[PDB]
């Protein structure tokens, strides 16, 4: 298991706390809660070349919440700039973005994230996002909501660190269950557990699933 | 004891910072966190600035000093003009003193580079406040400095390029006109001396690292320095030489020229022509002997990524590219530049085969340039024959989706102009592909789906008999792969692919009514078939067909008993038979397109009489059920059945428009009827099973019944053409049936869509309905108004359906406001003063339009009572709100329309334009005019809002904003002025006079 | 080493007492393995691209699919062991699938493999 530091950056509410949300845990965050300075979470993916830690600085990208600001961005290995494909001004601030990362990282692999493709009215279009091109960033679309590319910027990233063209993200086994004796004591315990559950309505019963 | 540091009260313990800042980048879950904490708070505490000197002197960790620097910047950028001028001068001489150590220890240049950066641009932020009116010899000394040291002089053109992005690149948003003129100008004067130290550098050559960091800062000065200094001198030779045999400085170098190639140059003069050409020709002859030749698999070292190689190969696409779109005319006349143009247009070709899709866009944009021009320029296309017949090749083999809009589009239109130039090539290369796929040597369904996606693209390029050969030859190709495929896995992929072909090639269709009856009539067949996809591209494809062909399905075709359109509603029931809803929807939905094509009223009438045959039977027999017996809709069957009439219904109606109003006539009555006993049965279910049971499947699929309601009256009506008969048939019963029901329902209960159906009935007949238009308002305003006035987040859709529901009636029907108690009137300016306040964009914009609407509403009434009197309440709240979200931060994308409405307020003032003082009586001379007022007024406002300005700052301000309320773009410029001046102490109040 | 009886694509959710609130735990292929030694059935789920683990227990017979007040086509149950997560855990779950049907076969093949773990 090799550790590398990514550092996460762009606008507030870009959805940089939400994509690695759904990375660690699955679930998707619908609240927008501003990051305060920086969140650090360790994130593992096991590839065919074994097990991948980065250790993801999710930092804040509004200004009264920025903390250390560029002071997180020291030693990182690799980065995402976050914009916001519905906010035209998130797209306007990556060179910014950029600029304090780059200054900091001189020579490191940077993913450029525009997220929320899932919402039918799109702001930065297509066409607009060219900005990678002259920075040598890697450029995805991505929907932390709709898992819409959710996995390239890691896959991507990856590649780089290890130097593998060929990386790619494989399953585990699964090693056999327990099984187990519901105990008798917490048994009324778990009748009222399940009323609330079963009373509590699951979200988005419009999706596809 | 980590929390040590933030007692200001006792001296800073170095030791302690050093293992706080140690556990923050070193350490691990709780104690990481706790850190991070307790470094903030550090820094964010207004007297740590004094903590720096002592940090830099005393600490033996480099991200103590990092983070002290940081400190640093905050009081350079913010408040740097407080300090006296021995205390600058004390700062500005122990930041250099830092930088000139840490350079001369060659130990701490190799490893320290992260500190040593953040120090030169610590400097450059001093220099910003400093440079030149305070530090005239700064330019000179760095100069002087150079000679004196390899790790000084690589380190002082790390300074350069900060200082020359600061300036040129990131000063628009950051400084004042005023002052990024100044420093541009200050720059510009003293360059001559800092280029002589570059260019002698890059002749005097030896250590990598220096040139690298010299060529890093020529990059940014490229940016804005004139061509004189590229094209006067012996750089572009040493550039496109030199610099790109070695691979150290081959990467910055390829930038550069790629800049070189967009410098503002001389057009008329043929010693500068001869340049471009040269340092072109020497590029490539490099990369040719140097990294690879003309013939090399990019593609295949791409793929290997070893080293930088995938940079390089990036940088060399926007070279060529650049060099190209701008220059190939200078290679194109001169037969000893043949071969140079043709080299360097088949590197392009070799990076286009690279699997990089962003790669791929950028080369994509330039072919697309390349096969425009040799559509229209005359005698060009000869030149570029071969590398054209290349380019057929990688299109066809790369061709996305339809679905991928932006790549597809631009992929289509290079593969039309290439098909144009030689029709013949892309035939042959296209049945070439065609026969690979049935000896099964390419066969793969990507192979077969990208083949067919090429194939379709092209549809309308060749002659009508050159298609029609073209198109037999396909679709018998593609025939022949479908029965040659064994399982129905294959088989479906390519029978999908011909719908999709047949699809695209309507001129054909058209030409072949025979044909067109078979395509059709096999269609039907596939929507009997449930392997997966197959139901969905048969209903696709139908549709299309019908959008493109519509009039060869409303005639009696020779040889036919009909028109095919009868014989499609005559066996509707047994094609549709096996379709999910959404399929017999969109079945309905082409029916109603070829319909609307009969303009003869009695017979369109009668067809689409035949056509809703089906779900008004239904309809019909569900009615007498419902009437008879209410507990008939409990059942979930039910529901789920009425829900589907009600959207074929809007299916039909999307397509008929106007043409729809006899079958909407012939349910109208029934459906407001149902409107409200499902209505009913939705607050019964909330009341017995609570808020809970608006989740529950059977309320939402009530809720689904009426929204679609909404959803068919406002297609109907948004497309309506007897506007008479909307007014005085359906607009009654329509708000009868609806608002009382949305009034009185609880929040949780209310449908947004109703806000949107009034949306579009107050946008098509307000002008007819103003008694309507006052009972809409009555009915959603206040409600609606208290739902999403405690927070920007609860019912998002009633949100933005509300303010659209303002603005139009604001637009529209303003009366209706006019007709509102005082005590109403004043939440419509609280509304829309709360609209400013949003984050959400949809949200803001309605705000401020309502706003400026609202203003010219008023403007409107002219020297009346009510004009008068919504001046003297609500002129001042308008001016403060509009105020507030300029200069918060927090709303910067309203920035435009924040601007446009603070503009119309202050001129509405400026032009006497107000008939009654603003002010109330005895709080100024009873003289004075309301121009002298709203100074005063603004001049008190931002200086107990911003209370670190100057008089002196404000009174030049909304002086020069008076001055320029005519003048949009100039008013801006003034507007950002003063948001760069709030951020800082002692900002110049002499840059509001700024002009161009 | 298993059988695959049945797959079905769903949504799994976990319920989270302290928020009450349904958290999302994964989308893809749920499968119901028959372990070829022991002949025992469990419940293993991956995500989609990523394939990490978000379900992995026995389906114990003691286990009841339940409705949800939101949903025809989800079922809440109870699992005391689940090892998705590294250590043995005890989730109230919740798995969404595409249509009532979808979920109507799920009951019918999880009652059928409760069946066979009685064994
Ligand atoms: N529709 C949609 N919403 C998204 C998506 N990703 C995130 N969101 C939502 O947008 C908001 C993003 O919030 P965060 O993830 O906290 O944003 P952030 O960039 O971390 O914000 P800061 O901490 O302020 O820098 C939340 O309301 C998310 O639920 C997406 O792909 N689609
Ligand atoms: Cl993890
Ligand atoms: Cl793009
Ligand atoms: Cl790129
Ligand atoms: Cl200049
Ligand atoms: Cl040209
Ligand atoms: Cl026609
Ligand atoms: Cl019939
Ligand atoms: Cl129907
Ligand atoms: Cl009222
Ligand atoms: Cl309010
Ligand atoms: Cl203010
Ligand atoms: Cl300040
Ligand atoms: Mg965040």
């Amino acid at each position: 298991e090799v550790q590398f530091k990514l550092v996460l950056v762009g606008d507030g509410g870009t959805g940089k706390t939400t994509f690695v949300k759904r990375h660690l845990t699955g679930e998707f965050e619908k609240k927008y809660v501003a990051t305060l300075g920086v969140e650090v979470h360790p994130l593992v993916f096991h590839t065919n070349r074994g097990p991948i830690k980065f250790n993801v600085w999710d930092t804040a990208g509004l200004e009264k919440f920025g903390g250390l600001r560029d002071g997180y961005y020291i030693q990182a290995q690799c980065a995402i700039i976050m914009f916001d494909v519905t906010s035209r001004v998130t797209y306007k601030n990556v060179p910014n973005w950029h600029r304090d990362l780059v200054r900091v990282c001189e020579n490191i692999p940077i993913v450029l994230c525009g997220n929320k493709v899932d919402i039918k009215d799109r702001k930065v279009k297509a066409k607009s996002i060219v900005f990678h091109r002259k920075k040598n960033l890697q450029y995805y679309d991505i929907s932390a909501k709709s898992n819409y590319n959710f996995e390239k910027p890691f896959l991507w990233l990856a590649r780089k660190l290890i130097g593998d063209p060929n990386l790619e993200f494989v399953a585990m086994p699964a090693a056999a269950p327990p099984e187990v004796v519901m105990d008798p004591a917490l048994a009324a315990q778990y009748e009222h557990d399940l009323e609330v559950a079963q009373t509590t309505a699951l979200p988005d019963e419009d999706d596809d699933l | 004891s980590m929390e040590g540091i933030l007692d200001f009260s006792n001296d800073l313990d170095i030791a302690l910072l050093d293992q706080v800042v140690s556990t923050f980048y070193q350490g691990e879950g709780v104690q990481q966190k706790q850190a991070q904490e307790i470094l903030t708070k550090f820094q964010d505490n207004p007297d740590a600035w004094e903590k720096v000197d002592q940090i830099l002197q005393f600490s033996t960790n480099p991200q103590s000093k990092f983070i002290a620097l940081s400190i640093l910047d905050k009081l350079i950028t913010r408040k740097w003009k407080l300090l006296p001028n021995d205390h600058r001068i004390g700062i500005r001489n122990f930041v250099v003193g830092m930088i000139i150590s840490m350079c001369q220890d060659d130990e701490v240049f190799k490893t320290q580079k992260n500190l040593i950066n953040k120090s030169d641009l610590t400097l450059v932020q001093i220099l910003k406040q400093e440079w030149p009116q305070n530090w005239p010899e700064f330019i000179p000394e760095l100069i002087g400095s150079s000679s004196s040291s390899v790790n000084v002089c690589e380190n002082n053109m790390i300074v350069l390029k900060l200082l020359s992005e600061e300036v040129f690149d990131f000063s628009a948003e950051q400084m004042t006109q005023a002052k990024a003129l100044h420093l541009k100008n200050s720059m510009s004067k003293e360059f001559e001396q800092i280029f002589k130290l570059c260019f002698q550098v890059l002749e005097q050559g030896s250590s990598s690292s220096l040139i690298v960091a010299t060529l890093e800062s020529l990059l940014r000065y490229l940016h804005w320095i004139p061509y004189r200094y590229i094209y006067e001198t012996n750089i572009l030779e040493l550039l496109s030489t030199k610099f790109m045999t070695s691979p150290d400085t081959r990467a910055i170098t390829l930038k550069c020229l790629t800049e070189v190639s967009n410098l503002k140059i001389p057009q008329d003069n043929d010693l500068i022509k001869r340049q471009t050409v040269l340092f072109f020709q020497n590029t490539l002859q490099q990369i040719a002997t140097s990294v690879m030749p003309v013939t090399a698999d990019l593609k295949a070292t791409y793929a290997n990524a070893n080293g930088n190689d995938q940079s390089f190969l990036q940088d060399l696409a926007m070279f060529l590219t650049t060099y190209l779109a701008r220059n190939r005319a200078l290679l194109e006349s001169d037969e000893s530049l043949r071969e140079l143009l043709l080299n360097a247009h088949q590197y392009l070709i070799q990076l286009s085969k690279i699997e990089e899709r962003e790669l791929f866009k950028t080369t994509l944009d330039y072919w697309h340039n390349l096969v425009a021009d040799l559509f229209y320029e005359p005698l060009k296309k000869h030149i570029y024959e071969e590398i054209c017949s290349q380019l057929r090749l990688v299109i066809i083999e790369n061709m996305v989706r339809p679905e991928e809009i932006q790549l597809y589009k631009s992929e289509r239109e290079v593969l039309v102009y290439l098909t144009h130039l030689n029709v013949i090539d892309t035939e042959e290369i296209m049945i070439s592909k065609l026969a690979r796929q049935i000896d099964g040597s390419e066969w793969s369904w990507h192979n077969i789906n990208t083949l067919s996606w090429a194939i379709g693209s092209i549809s309308g390029t060749m002659s009508e008999d050159t298609e029609k050969r073209f198109v037999v030859t396909v679709i018998k190709d593609l025939l022949g792969l479908c029965e040659q495929k064994r399982g129905k896995d294959n088989k479906a992929v390519v029978a999908r692919d011909i719908m999709y072909v047949v699809g695209e090639y309507p001129r054909f269709l058209k030409a072949h009514w025979n044909f067109l009856r078979t395509v059709i009539l096999k269609l039907f067949e596939f929507m009997h078939e449930t392997h997966e996809g197959v139901q969905d591209m048969a209903c696709d494809t139908f549709i299309k067909i019908v959008q493109k062909c519509k009039y060869h399905f409303v005639i009696q075709q020779p040889r036919e008993s009909e028109p095919f359109i009868q014989t499609i509603i005559r066996d509707i029931q047994k094609t549709t038979a096996d379709l999910q809803p959404q399929q017999v929807h969109t079945f309905y939905k082409a029916c109603g397109i070829i319909i609307s094509e009969e303009r003869s009223v009695a017979e369109r009438n009668r067809l689409l009489s035949d056509l809703m045959q089906l779900p008004n039977m239904a309809w019909d027999t569900i009615v007498e059920q419902s009437t008879a017996n209410p507990t008939l809709l409990l059942d979930s069957e039910t529901v789920k059945i009425i829900a589907n009439i009600i959207k074929t219904n809007v299916a039909v109606c999307t397509s008929m428009g106007a043409d729809f109003y006899p079958q909407l006539g012939h349910i109208y009555y029934n459906m407001l009827q149902l409107y409200r006993a499902v209505s009913s049965m939705i607050s019964t279910q909330v009341a017995a099973e609570g808020l809970i049971a608006t989740k529950t499947p059977k309320v939402r699929g009530l809720r689904t019944i009426k929204k679609e309601i909404l959803k068919l009256v406002e297609t109907y009506i948004s497309k309506a053409r007897n506007l008479d008969d909307v007014v005085k048939v359906l607009v009654e019963p329509l708000l009868n049936a609806v608002l009382e029901d949305y009034m009185n329902n609880v929040p949780d209960a209310r449908d947004a869509e109703v806000l949107n159906c009034m949306t579009t009935v107050v946008e098509k007949v307000g002008h007819m309905i103003p008694q309507g238009v006052i009972l809409i308002l009555q009915s959603v305003f206040e409600c609606t108004l208290d739902m999403i006035n405690k927070d920007f987040t609860e019912y998002p859709e009633h949100r933005v359906e509300f303010y659209k529901l303002l603005k139009v009636i604001n637009e529209k029907s303003f009366a209706a406001f006019l007709e509102l108690p005082p005590a109403a009137f004043k939440l419509f300016v609280d509304a829309i003063c709360w609209a400013f306040k949003h984050n959400n964009r949809d949200v803001e914009v309605n705000g401020l339009q309502i706003a400026l609407d609202l203003v010219k509403n008023i403007e409107r009434m002219g020297n009346v009572p009510f004009a008068n009197e919504f001046h003297k309440n609500y002129f001042f709240i308008f001016v403060s709100e509009t105020f507030f979200v300029l200069t918060d931060s927090d709303h910067k994308s309203g920035f435009s329309k924040q601007a446009l409405l603070l503009m119309k307020l202050i001129s509405l003032v400026y032009d006497n334009k107000i008939s009654v003082p603003l002010y109330q009586e005895a709080e100024v001379p009873q003289g004075t005019s309301n121009q002298v007022y709203l100074s005063q007024y603004l001049a008190n406002m931002l200086s107990n809002a911003f209370p670190h300005l100057t008089s002196e700052q404000i009174a030049s301000f909304l002086s020069a904003l008076t001055k320029q309320c005519k003048d949009l773009v100039v008013f801006k410029g003034t507007l950002r002025d003063f948001l760069v001046q709030i951020k800082e102490v002692g900002g110049d109040p002499t840059d509001y006079l700024f002009a161009e | 080493d298993e059988e695959v009886l049945y797959k079905v694509r769903a949504k799994l959710f976990r319920f989270d007492a302290d928020a009450k609130e349904w958290k999302e735990r994964g989308t893809g292929d749920c499968k119901f393995l028959k372990n070829k030694k022991t002949n025992k059935v469990r419940i293993l789920m991956r995500r989609d691209k990523t394939l990490k683990i978000c379900a992995n227990h026995i389906i114990a017979p003691e286990y009841t699919l339940k409705p949800n007040v939101g949903s025809d086509r989800s079922w809440v149950y109870a699992c005391t062991a689940d090892i998705a997560e590294g250590e043995a855990e005890a989730f109230t779950f919740a798995i969404r699938f595409g249509s009532k049907e979808n979920a109507d076969k799920f009951k019918e093949e999880f009652e059928k493999a409760q069946e066979i773990n009685k064994k």
